RNA sequence: AUAUGUAUAAAAAUAGAGGUCUCUCCUGUAUCGUAGAAGAUGGGCGAUGGUUGAU
RNA sequence: GCGAAACCACAGCCUGGGGGCCAGG
RNA sequence: UUGAGAAGCUCAGACGAGUAGGCAGGCGUGGAGGUUUGUGACGAAGCCUUGGGCGUGAGCCUGGGUCGAACAGCCUCUAGUGCAGAUCUUGGUGGAAGUAGC
RNA sequence: UCUAGUGGGCCAUUACUGGCGAUGCGGGCCGAACGUGAGGUUAAGGUGCCGGAAUGUACGCU
RNA sequence: GUACGUGAAAUUGCUGAAAGCAUUGGAAAUCAGUCUUACCUGGGUGAGAUCAGUAGUCUCUCGAGACUAUGCA
């Protein structure tokens, strides 16, 4: 099932797997937005990606986690062609969750999840912490904003669940739900 | 002008005999089929008889407003809905000539074709309406007795998100 | 039979686009290092006999007839027995006096004329 | 023939000069400058350029602005001729607009140029009666 | 404007339009995708004029 | 909800091609919900179309349709090969096609 | 100063979470909306409903 | 104001690998 | 059954890179003889053309515009007969450049 | 019987043998000898993305 | 219109539109051609000719063409 706009929570996803999934979607005409890019995970110890980046530091050197992921997708696209540049403009990778996107459903990619792809006990790095060490200086405020949004969203879920309780109780109250329940619904 | 004037390459005798068309198994008369193409796409229609190539089908005109029409067996979805009693209505009158279109004619003279105000309308004649009403009379008790038929046929078939036709069983 | 054409594009000469001094008529590339003569990828094609069209529908215009150039009225009367096989074409140097006489004769003969509306007007 | 007909004959005037002993490139830049102006404004502009007030910009042959005296002298007389041709043709002098001024090269004899100017009246739209 | 159809002739349209209350029939003659002539007949038997149009420009042009 | 739809959404993926040579005469189409070559056998022979806009009022409409047909499966992941009456433009990669349900056999 | 119903918002973990000592997860094949001359014209029964456009 | 001439396959961002080729910046 | 341009028509099967080099058939130009009861001031030739057509091609036919006096097909004859280049010859015209410069 | 053209060199395995040279095409030496096409199927090499094709299945090391 | 028959290309200006070698198609602009009026059958009305249980002339070789009368079964 495909639609025009998807929001992907990047927490617990591997950088390469998620970018490759994202890149294939973009070339298919699907507008993709990736949020919480600083919770992205990378296989290997912290120093390994750290020496990878400082080698890259030794071209514009960008430190933000959202633009770290954007570079990963960019190498997986035909950027030299008008088709690739069109696809890239369809991708909006952001850190944290902007308010326009926190009120919408967020899907996850099972083929890219770290839990389903990394053996337990394997060391893994986080893009947010790696970026914060190479020059990024906004993880304090991003983390603080995350708590406020998480608190507000948690209250919304409680309100949604409380409203759900009434209809859930009224479901079995009506005898129609049990009159012809043989249909499987 | 009768002795040929040209080489007249006569076609070699083709050995393509005409055999009766084997329709689908699920297109039995009386079944409810979803119309897929035409002006009445998405309508659910009861099959009356199996013509040589098409199916003579009609929706009960008081239900969905689908008159007596032919439809190709490739443009109908045969559903597993319970069949409607159609043995009570004569169908032998519905032949190829019955559904044919008015042969081109319009006897005209060379003063009214110019200043073209003579074209009549092709309004369906009375006996077509009478046959449709007679069919409705012979079909309505069959669909009324079994529940949900009247509302099912007055409905329309339409897909939505999450509906996968390759897995849905009609 | 239907008039099948294996190819519809002209076989432009190599580098005819680069230079105005180089015409677009086909010349075989006589060069010994010519990449295009070597039939690399993307190199423009060269006239081969395989593009030759069906002997049954060679010389046939899209309407299945063959052009038969005609200079006067006596020519269109030759096509009396071949009007399903040939189409008359009035030469460019035939005047408008004769063109009318050619077209009127050919009309009774049941012959298609490819350029019957040329050099003339209608009065009705 | 004149290269362009941007108006109707009753509402235009033309003047031309052939094999004028000047420079083709300087004339082209002056012609580009005064194209599209009005006859009153162009006359002011050419006098200003003459008396070191405004400079003719160079766009294609920049190699910027300059004050080509020989070129503007030719264009001043040609426009005076076109204005006079509008008098004899019974044209108004307030809507006169330089519609098509063109400079073409001449047989090398140097770089002489052919200059043609067509001045028309400002086209107007009458109100629709509705 | 009645589109000319069939085997009707200018001497037959004139009679037909005469009995239908028309008083002047204009026939725009074209061939080869250009309107080159215009014949008008004054109904029912009035003088008929034959013109050859030229420089035919439409409002877009 | 609104309904009135009798088609399955599909995407124009790319042309049939090798690594460096492309074939515009056959196109690769991904259908919604079809994820294996066993399920792709259902949609073979169906009529797929590309619908787009224009500027000229051809018979009083701004709509234009290029029809087609599904020919065979492609690969293992439910992609199919679609032949269109006119080869689809290369600019319509990732565009949205419409897989009608006719001709039907189920 | 001047686009084919475009539907679905908790957090964190996979060597545990949520809800009230007890229960659930093991994907959304789910949930909300889905009949109408592309959505016509009327009548009855039961609740104060549902969907909305404009203030 | 006057006014050339030589010259000109074609043109002009870097790195690596085999001034346009390949992969990147 | 009409399908002998017997140099015609018809059946079948195999095959298809190509430098040097060999063989064959064709396209084009100037002039010659014959021929087309050939074309032409109701427009020859030439030229222009995002008009159309034919041939694998060399090329040919044609519509429209321009033009104003001659031209062509077919069968043979003949040759000062086919160009992208020779730091080719002659003429014309560019970028350099309104630069260097006076 | 005649009658044209050539009697170079390079690469690789074991003086020999092939290959290059007069030879384009798929892959990046391997594969494959070429008329114009339609369809089917493959060789070599491949199926995360760029890139057509399993983010296949199973057994193991890092 | 003497810088004069025709007036090619290179080349230059202006205006208009678009954009910043091949394959395949889209968009825009343009273009080619495209048919209905005929076939058969029946009748009515007249027409004639190659028809006349019909008369003449000329040219060819009995009858073959071309005619001029007269009739219309």
């Amino acid at each position: 099932e495909f639609q025009k706009v998807v929001v992907i929570d990047a927490k617990g996803h591997l950088l390469g797997r998620l970018a490759s999934v994202v890149a294939k979607q973009l070339l298919g005409g699907q507008k993709v937005v990736v949020v919480r890019c600083e919770e992205l995970n990378i296989s290997g110890h912290f120093f390994r990606n750290k020496l990878k980046y400082l080698a890259y530091l030794r071209a514009f050197h960008f430190r933000a986690p959202s633009r770290i992921f954007q570079k990963a997708v960019r190498g997986m696209l035909p950027h030299k062609t008008a088709r690739g540049q069109a696809a890239l403009e369809h991708l909006q990778a952001v850190e944290g969750i902007p308010p326009p996107f926190d009120k919408q459903k967020r899907v996850v990619v099972p083929a890219a999840l770290r839990v389903l792809r990394l053996k337990p006990g394997r060391k893994y790095c986080t893009v947010g912490r790696l970026s914060s060490e190479v020059g990024w200086k906004y993880n304090d405020i991003v983390a603080k904003l995350e708590e406020r949004r998480k608190v507000k969203s948690a209250a919304f879920y409680q309100a949604k669940l409380a409203k759900q309780k009434k209809i859930a109780s009224a479901k079995e109250a009506s005898p129609v739900n049990q009159k012809l329940s043989q249909f499987g619904y | 002008k009768y002795y040929p004037a040209y080489r007249e390459n006569v076609p070699k005798k083709a050995r393509k005999a005409v055999r009766p068309t084997k329709l689908r198994a699920s297109l039995a008369p009386g079944t409810v089929c979803i119309l897929l193409a035409g002006r009445f796409r998405g309508k659910r229609v009861v099959v009356l008889s199996q013509l040589e190539d098409t199916l003579v089908v009609t929706g009960p005109y008081k239900v969905n407003g689908v008159p007596i029409r032919r439809v190709n067996h490739r443009y109908v979805i045969a559903t597993s809905a319970p069949k409607i009693d159609v043995s009570g209505v004569s169908v032998e009158k519905f032949t190829k000539a019955y559904f044919a279109k008015q042969k081109r004619s319009g006897p005209v003279k060379k003063d009214e074709a110019f200043f073209a105000e003579n074209a009549p309308k092709n309004a369906l004649p009375a006996e077509r309406i009478a046959d449709q009403k007679a069919v409705d009379a012979k079909l309505l008790p069959a669909i009324k007795a079994i529940p949900n038929m009247k509302e099912y046929l007055a409905a329309s078939f339409a897909l939505s998100n999450g509906d996968r036709p390759h897995l849905m069983k009609f | 039979v239907n008039i099948i054409k294996k190819r519809t594009k002209p076989f432009k000469r190599h580098q005819s686009d680069r230079f105005k001094r180089v015409g677009e008529s086909w010349r075989k590339p006589r060069g010994i290092d010519s990449c295009v003569r070597r039939r690399f990828r993307g190199t423009i094609s060269m006239p081969k006999i395989g593009y030759g069209n069906n002997k049954k529908t060679r010389y046939c215009m899209p309407n299945g007839l063959k052009a038969f150039l005609v200079r006067n009225v006596s020519d269109v009367e030759l096509l009396l027995m071949h009007n399903k096989t040939y189409a008359a074409e009035i030469a460019g140097n035939v005047s408008a006096r004769k063109r009318v006489e050619i077209v009127e004769k050919a009309r009774a003969l049941g012959v298609k004329v490819t350029n019957a509306g040329a050099k003339v007007r209608s009065q009705e | 023939r004149y290269s362009a007909s941007p108006a109707l004959e009753t509402k235009c005037a033309k003047a031309r000069g052939a094999y004028l002993r000047t420079h083709f490139k300087n004339s082209r830049e002056v012609a580009f400058t005064i194209n599209g102006m009005s006859l009153k404004k162009a006359f002011i502009f050419l006098d200003n350029v003459k008396e070191h007030k405004q400079a003719v910009p160079f766009r294609r042959f920049n190699g910027q602005a300059r004050w080509p005296v020989k070129s503007v002298k030719f264009f001043y007389d040609l426009l005076k001729n076109a204005e006079a041709n509008a008098e004899a043709k019974g044209l108004d002098m307030d809507k006169l607009i330089i519609k098509h001024v063109q400079v073409n090269a001449a047989p090398k004899q140097s770089s002489p140029s052919h200059i043609e100017i067509i001045v028309a009246e400002e086209e107007e739209a009458v109100p629709k009666a509705n | 404007f009645r589109k000319r159809t069939g085997d009707i002739e200018v001497h037959e349209i004139a009679e037909a339009a005469a009995k239908r209350g028309y008083t002047d029939l204009l026939v725009l003659n074209e061939d080869r995708k250009k309107t080159n002539a215009l014949t008008l007949v004054h109904l029912p038997n009035g003088p008929s004029f034959y013109f050859t149009l030229s420089n035919l420009q439409t409002a877009k042009e | 909800a609104q309904g009135h739809r009798l088609y399955v959404k599909a995407k124009h993926l790319s042309f049939q091609r090798s690594k460096h040579v492309i074939h515009p005469g056959t196109s690769i189409v991904k259908i919604e919900g079809c994820d294996s070559k066993e399920e792709a056998q259902f949609y073979l022979g169906k009529r797929v179309c590309y619908v787009y806009k224009s500027s000229k009022a051809v018979r009083g409409s701004k709509i234009r349709v290029i029809w087609g047909t599904i020919a065979r499966p492609h690969g293992n992941s439910g992609a199919v090969r679609a032949r269109f009456v006119h080869n689809l433009p290369a600019k319509t990669f990732g565009s949205s096609l419409r897989v009608m349900l006719y001709p039907s056999n189920i």
